């Protein structure tokens, strides 16, 4: 409790509002005569109208602070508005029971409820974990998809996004995982189970309020709603806010894992939207583009988010991050899924090509990874076979393509008899192992069965990625 | 005729799976990538040009202000 | 990202690759054709064989 | 001193520093936070911050320390975790017990309370001792147990007092030295400017293999002890995972694996994995965390601190190269250092040359590359070290056309290129064989002569084999495999072993997560042996349709050859590997009559 | 008020305006030209003219209207043909007796001359009154038989007085409020923002189809009263038979035109079609346009209007779906109007995202669209509403890479893909069944089940024998007709059977023009029938092409089925309908004895 | 354009407006825009010529109250001859079709080198009428198009399969072609063909074909004027 007793919350401290407006560009307010700016206060704007929106200072120089305002710059005027700074960064009102409740992208509740009744006012885009305190995600979490559970594996604490496009059932992927996320091995700690229950903190930005009511729904029809904290920031919500979106989520999910010890498994869909805002906010600064207009510190802003995941040594909580982006043209060169490679462990690709032959899920397994999949399987966990296995299973999926790309120049006949076993095999694969009922729950040794399943189309000679002692151990019922 | 048609229509295959398909990707590449990718610095390298410019002209005609005010 | 031509991207090379294009695809077209009065002449002869 | 004028991102602007200077270390804000000034207008001096900026106030002071960024150089150094600024991770959440890293946090950079066992040099008292001599040295670990304690650079003189054999803190006064008046004292550490390389009295030409244990790597693109590498490839390619691998299992002495802007869960992969492997090479069974040092910083951690973990990483490299040890440096993210750039330059407002790099990114890499090369370290007594600069590049999109790549292609020496779409097969380590090259190849006919004498023959062989099967696949996929000759075939099929059994290595198996030197030379024997008899016996009246048939099972054992266990010893391994030599010309032999 | 600086084009720095806001517009010059300010700074406002700008004096005056670019909502709204900045070009004409639009011209959006009869609504005096508040019914037109008076969003207060019955102008006063003190005078219009969405109470899930009267539409790719549509606007492709379909025979109780940068000669066809498109829905002959209003914008017009066209015609749609009117809005090409951003972005100098079309494009476009859907109207009585967005890309010669046509596709949920070709063949309406797609078949399954329960189920089976007749069409061509089995001809000759039956509707005929949901529905069960019974008798070992001789009876019953009348009565269709498939079932019956 | 304007439009003339060297004028409005220190858009070119085209071109057409009409042929060389450059593209946004003359034409010695198979006028078809030139003149054009095309391919054909191995329809089109291209597009400078005269010659040109494959002609038309 003594921890807890000190707060030095009571201490007040009225704040300067300032009527000294200079200039209004784009999204940018530029205040004059500002008393000692700090570089990243959240200020209040009262509009000429009345109406108050929020704004953040993103440059000062002496007396002058540029403020970025969140909802738009339209209808400032100079000699009306009215400018209060709050005097810190900004920060969320977090607590357990903020659990079940509906925000905007702004932290402003709309499920009709009360506000959140605070514990602590978390700083936004909380410091980095220090790489000393972290643990490596050795837990496999099983997602029920045979794509995902004996290829691409996924461990609890894992940043791992799905790779998807418009149209594709990415976010009724994303659903199942929610659905039927769990341990390979839980604790078993009670028989309730209580525990045991993934809890979920989701932000949208900028998705269409069909795809919104979709992922509510969802959770409802799993009683995960209880569990699950929403940052809803639609099409037509402000594009600015969509940068704060997932700093909220971000910020409560630690809360959620590294305070109070929950297993959060954060779900931040429409990464591509949020890197849009990135890209409108860094041509209004007119700041240097990386590529394709996007800013030079993309990067980092997106590790920024991405990075606040893992677990840390003493607490026993988790952040699971499964982020979603929309691919603008099936392009993992595109710099939003490139970067996003190159910082989130692995990612889930579901594929068009996939997706237009009727597969659900549309899970391309040979674009997909999962970088820290190589210590959450084994002896231990999951079975011995289970790399060897997945190694195979991606080396004849390959051959596979390959063949069926000769087979369309140089016909079916002109195929090898390896090129028409590899041929079977991606039909089998594709049609009866990646393909998956959309509430079909696959315990990750059934799809090890059936991947070994589909491994004995080939004569236990040819299966060379499989070691001998693993091959001679389960090549023959098991 | 069984022999070249079978190398006719191996060779109209290829063309249409490899050839072009591959084709249409290095020019996808080439303009939409790497065009765009030089006009767009070529375009930033010139707003920074005029951003100088407009300060550096901004800054002379302050001063020619203030010393008419003065 | 799919097969690709590994090639120098400039307004020439680009010129050059659209030039390739368009001659492939004629070229596919008049192959394609061309096999279509082969494969029409083989049915018939495959007609005279059989009977 | 100066106070806050400008805050935008990293980049802080001071006024009143009138006395400040270029690329000197600056304390700003209340909380101290770390920053070197890169540029002066007047009295106003702009600061790249090395932590987080948000929060700073205008009118906060500034002080300005008057050295530049300086890297402690002594004992301690080794199997600790660091930041860019040096600031031993481990220490920072056990004073400040918090998970995160605290802004402004000022931990000592090398323990001073720990009592090191210190046994004096050969110099004595009245010796005149200069930069680079061993005046000491300590027991600082099991593996590296004699940690020699450097005169420090650009420091010359008399020695006056010297500390007798003891237990010394790195506080503790240990040497006494008279330059011509002027007394100077020194201890157990010495700091170094991360930018000024460390002298040495020659920089030598690099002949012997930096041997990383990779077949592909060792066999057609082998680096030096001493080299420069570049590993540029896509995301998931597997770069790091070929650094990792190269720090546990080099013949190096000593491992700088710097995170430069990449994913924390690296570091700690690296954390709880090196106490648990060992080396032979101390001559007992040692940890490798023993033997390797850290620069961590995650890519959500501060942009300027990027800049400042490669600096602070090499500089430590060349300390202990000065110590005649072979040691390597693990750049994790090299283009993290250039989007560092980047983004600090956008700031300032600099003029971009491409892709919006700096126009001194190119500059600033080749100084930095530099600092690799094999020397003989400053100093008496005499010793030879290295620094093996293994640095993996993440081109933007998987283009080798990035302008990181470009500038560092034009600077190492070693160009180990990574293939995508071999990476998405899983035939890792997924060097593009057609790309990729070494120009230590001809360097290394010295060590191979005395060693491996047909190894430059053999993989000179396979690189040809690899290349003609290349061209034989892309006029296949082009006409069908009809009209191939059977020696084309045999080439083909040849070409496809190697690449899924000798090229591929699965790198956290236990028969093959390291393949020792010796393994791969007779690895590469077997598979050239294979080649070429069975090219021989189809040209000698054979066909290769039902060869290939006939004589399945020595196919499938140099499948099995990469099995073999490398902790049966060379012995085992060679007699067993001669066995399979013998068994496939006697099965060639016979099926050919 | 203000005053005049730098002009360069329609940028034009202000002077004096210290009490404009952002986005404001203003009054430019003598001539009284119309203009939003587009930056502040101090007292100077750049302002964007909205027209010609050739002549206009420093110094002369700059008068602040004091709100956004806003549409005035009110009777008087249908049957009016306007510009983006809905300047009503009618009476334009008339007022200037002009061939061209004269600069500064500000005739009112609404008729203020035409005496409209008012009968008041619930609300008596000293009533509390809220935003979207129903306090009136006006007579407008014959189609349009109450044009409910809302009282405008973001006011409300205490009704104080309310005009009695009679007839009225649009600036006499009509209700007055007061909220707490203050005295606010309501009129029989008012204004709204474009940029702003008009507030909902909820906005509900569309689930309720859009009867666009085309069997192809209705039946493969249905959209939904509050759904979203696209379009490939494309020349050949009859997309005025879609454009003239929706705002002639849809469910929808007002149609918005918005033909924003179009061709000259275009606009012509489009503003001279319409008052001839007449409707039975009313239950007597009307004309469309006393439903319907226009939003003209020739590629001349000025870039804010072109850019602001579609803001007006979502804003007049969100206008008449709060009155519970449902709404369909067709635009003319959305290119266009990207076009026009782009300029709009070129001229203020930002910086480009995806060749030269800004950041925002996909940001603005997924605001845009969001406006659509069903909803329940704000205030009371309780009414829901429903705008459909129904718009046409057409991008550089059907270059569908564009980031205009990638992100609306990536918005839309329904595309009905035109193609040049099946217009080539005279294959009205000619939709591409390959590439069209629809996402609102899931939603549907609701109104489906409660009115038509086969409906999903004929759809997905009709889907699967047109995709079989088009992938088996390739090996019919390749290979020649004796390789295809007799379940094969069985479904090329049902699929062709449906190509020249039920997906061609010829529209210009009386039996075609206006296909209704339960008539289609009909033709699906006749059609699906057919297809059913000779499969089920030719795996009755039947050989097709003895039916297909055998059986032409039926098919040309079939045949003729889409030449029932559907005036003729549901129930008599439907029962014609019956006969037809107990004729059909007797027939396969006999002959497959 | 204002002269046309005047004339059109007060006096009630029917005016016709060729503005040749259109990307010379392109060319000029980037020196303009650049002199005004703006930003080049693509391709150098000013990113709002959209606009100016557009209040070049739209300058034109008939009009309610007046029995004048505006009729534009702009002429614009493209660079390098693509449709991709800003200055075709812009155009054919703004404008109704495009007449192309083709290099391969010119090098032929056929004038005009007008390439017909890829000019279209989009409305044409108001042009064309019984009130307007002749009753023929639609299907005719149709036919014309259709027997150029298959001529077309049935030359690239000549050098691939042979000439005797083309069908009879490709027999006739090879010739159709060269009297089409030599006869009737090959016009020289100074002759002036009306309407009907073209009509007439493209008539005399159709009549080697056959009833059965004239298909794209009306049987009503084709029956009153093929057969004499
Ligand atoms: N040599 C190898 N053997 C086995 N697995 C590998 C190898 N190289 C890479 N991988 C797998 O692929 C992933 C590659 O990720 P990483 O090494 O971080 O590549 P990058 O740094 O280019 O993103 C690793 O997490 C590992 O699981």
């Amino acid at each position: 409790i003594n921890k807890k007793a000190v707060e030095q919350g009571f201490n007040v401290k009225p704040r300067l509002n300032y009527n000294t407006v200079s200039g209004v560009n784009g999204p940018l307010v530029i205040l004059e005569k500002v008393k000692f700016p700090r570089y990243n206060e959240i200020v209040n704007l009262t509009l000429p109208d009345g109406t108050v929106r929020q704004g953040q200072v993103l440059e000062i120089r002496g007396d002058r602070a540029i403020v970025q305002v969140f909802e738009g710059t339209s209808g400032i005027d100079v000699k009306k508005t009215t400018v209060e700074f709050t005097g810190e960064s900004l920060r969320i009102p977090v607590s357990e029971d903020m659990l079940g409740r509906i925000f905007d992208g702004s932290g402003r509740p709309i499920d009709n409820g009360p506000k959140v009744f605070a514990e602590d006012y978390l700083d936004i885009n909380g410091s980095p974990i220090n790489p000393y305190a972290r643990i490596y995600p050795e837990e496999m979490i099983s997602t029920g998809v045979s794509a995902i559970d004996t290829m691409n594996s996924i461990a609890r604490g894992q940043k791992i996004p799905i790779f998807s496009a418009s149209g594709l059932p990415h976010n009724e992927i994303a659903a199942q995982i929610c659905r039927q996320a769990g341990l390979v091995r839980p604790t078993k700690d009670v028989h309730d189970g209580h525990e045991e229950n993934f809890s979920i903190v989701f932000a949208a930005m900028g998705v269409n309020l069909e795809t919104a009511r979709f992922f509510k729904q969802d959770f409802e029809e799993n009683g995960s709603l209880e569990r699950t904290s929403l940052f809803l920031n639609l099409a037509n919500d402000p594009t600015i806010e969509r940068i704060i979106t997932p700093r909220l989520a971000l910020t409560t999910a630690e809360y959620l894992a590294y305070q109070t010890e929950r297993h959060v498994l954060t779900i931040l869909t429409d990464m591509s939207s949020y890197a849009d805002a990135l890209r409108e906010v860094s041509a209004a600064r007119e700041e240097v583009p990386g590529r394709r207009g996007y800013p030079g510190y993309m990067y980092t802003d997106l590790s920024t988010i991405y990075e606040r995941a893992g677990r840390v040594e003493g607490r026993n909580g988790s952040i699971t991050q499964i982020p979603i982006l929309t691919m603008p043209n099936d392009d993992i060169t595109h710099p939003i899924p490139d970067l996003t490679g190159y910082i989130t462990e692995g990612q889930i690709f579901v594929d068009r090509q996939l997706h237009n032959k009727g597969i659900y899920p549309p899970i391309n397994v040979l674009p997909s990874l999962s970088r820290l999949m190589k210590s959450a399987i084994g002896e231990g966990m999951t079975r011995k076979d289970h790399g060897d296995v997945s190694n195979q299973l991606y080396a004849k999926y390959a051959i596979g393509k390959d063949a069926a790309a000769m087979k369309a120049v140089v016909g079916e006949e002109a195929l090898s008899i390896e090129d028409k076993l590899s041929l079977e095999f991606l039909e089998k694969f594709e049609k009866t192992f990646i393909t998956q009922g959309a509430y079909e729950d696959r315990t990750v040794f059934e799809s090890l069965d059936q991947a070994w399943s589909l491994l004995r189309i080939y004569p236990k000679e040819m299966l060379n990625r499989i070691s001998p002692k693993i091959l001679d151990e389960f090549y023959d019922r098991a | 005729a069984f022999i070249i048609l079978d190398e006719v229509i191996k060779v109209t295959n290829r063309r249409v799976n490899a050839i072009e398909h591959v084709i249409i990707p290095r020019t996808e590449n080439t303009i939409a990538y790497i065009n765009s990718e030089l006009d767009e610095l070529d375009r930033e390298e010139f707003y920074r040009l005029k951003k100088v410019q407009e300060k550096k002209q901004n800054e002379t005609a302050k001063l020619d202000a203030e010393m008419k005010l003065k | 990202s799919g097969n690709r031509e590994q090639v120098f991207p400039t307004r020439m090379t680009l010129g050059l690759m659209k030039t390739k294009l368009k001659g492939a695809n004629q070229g596919y077209s008049l192959l394609k054709r061309k096999s279509e009065a082969l494969t029409k002449r083989f049915r018939d002869i495959t007609k005279r064989i059989d009977d | 001193y100066g106070a806050i004028y400008s805050v935008s991102g990293p980049v802080v602007i001071a006024e009143n520093m009138i006395g400040c200077a270029m690329y000197e270390l600056v304390k700003v804000g209340h909380d101290n936070l770390v920053g070197e000034v890169i540029r002066i207008d007047g009295d106003k001096a702009t600061i790249q911050v090395y932590e987080e900026t948000a929060g700073l106030t205008v009118g906060d002071p500034v002080l300005r320390t008057g050295k530049p960024l300086s890297v402690e150089l002594g004992p301690g150094l080794m199997e600790t975790i660091y930041d860019g600024i040096q600031r031993p991770l481990k220490a920072i959440k056990e004073e400040s017990q918090s998970i995160y890293i605290p802004r402004g946090i000022d931990t000592p950079a090398l323990d001073r309370t720990i009592k090191w066992q210190f046994t004096p040099g050969k110099f004595q008292v009245g010796d005149h001792i200069s930069g680079g001599d061993i005046y000491g040295s300590v027991f600082e670990n099991s593996l590296i147990s004699s940690h020699k304690i450097l005169l420090p650079p650009r420091s010359r003189g008399t020695i006056t007092w010297i500390a007798p054999a003891g237990e010394y803190t790195l506080d503790e006064k240990i040497l006494e030295v008279e330059f011509d008046g002027k007394k100077s004292d020194f201890t157990l550490y010495h700091t170094w400017p991360v930018r000024v390389p460390r002298p040495v009295t020659e920089k030598l030409s690099a002949d012997y293999p930096l041997l990383t244990g990779q077949r592909v790597l060792d066999a057609l693109f082998p680096c030096v002890q001493g080299g420069t590498t570049c590993i540029p490839g896509a995301f998931g390619c597997g770069k790091t995972v070929i650094s990792q691998s190269l720090s546990k299992y080099s013949n190096s002495d000593a491992i700088i694996y710097v995170g430069c802007g990449e994913r924390g869960n690296e570091m700690a992969e690296v954390l709880m994995e090196f106490p648990e492997l060992y080396t032979e090479m101390s001559g007992t069974k040692e940890p490798i965390m023993k033997r390797t040092t850290l620069v961590a910083n995650t890519s959500n951690m501060p942009v300027a601190a990027r800049e400042a973990s490669i600096y602070t990483g090499i500089t430590l490299a060349e300390y202990f190269r000065d110590q005649g040890k072979n040691v390597s440096m693990i750049a994790d993210s090299s283009s993290r250092w250039a989007e560092a750039l980047r983004e600090i330059s956008g700031r300032l407002g600099e003029m971009p040359a491409d892709q919006g790099f700096p126009a001194y990114l190119g500059a600033k890499l080749a100084s930095f590359y530099e600092r690799a090369g094999k020397a003989v370290a400053l100093g008496s007594p005499d010793r030879t070290g290295s620094v093996s600069i293994v640095a993996a590049v993440s081109p933007a999109g998987g283009d080798f056309s990035d302008p990181v790549t470009t500038a560092t292609l034009g600077i190492t020496q070693v160009f180990w290129g990574l293939d995508k779409k071999l990476a998405q097969r899983k035939h890792f380590p997924s060097i593009n064989t057609s790309v990729s090259y070494s120009k230590y190849t001809n360097v290394l006919n010295k060590f191979y002569d005395s060693n491996y004498p047909e190894f430059p023959v053999l993989r000179d062989r396979m690189k040809e084999i690899l290349s003609n099967a290349e061209e034989l696949e892309q006029v296949v996929q082009l006409v069908g495999k009809s009209a191939l000759s059977d020696s084309d075939k045999i080439t083909l099929d040849v070409a496809t072993l190697i690449k899924e059994d000798f090229l591929q290595q699965n790198g956290y198996s236990t028969y093959d997560a390291f393949c020792p030197i010796w393994k791969t030379f007779d690895m590469m024997r077997a598979f050239i042996s294979y080649h070429d008899e069975a090219q021989k016996a189809v040209a000698n009246g054979a066909n290769w349709s039902k060869l290939a048939d006939s004589t399945g099972d020595v196919k499938h054992a140099v499948s099995s050859s990469k099995f073999f266990e490398p902790s049966r010893g060379e012995k085992e391994v060679h007699g067993e590997f001669e066995k399979l030599l013998s068994t496939m010309q006697e099965r060639f032999a016979e099926s050919t009559d």
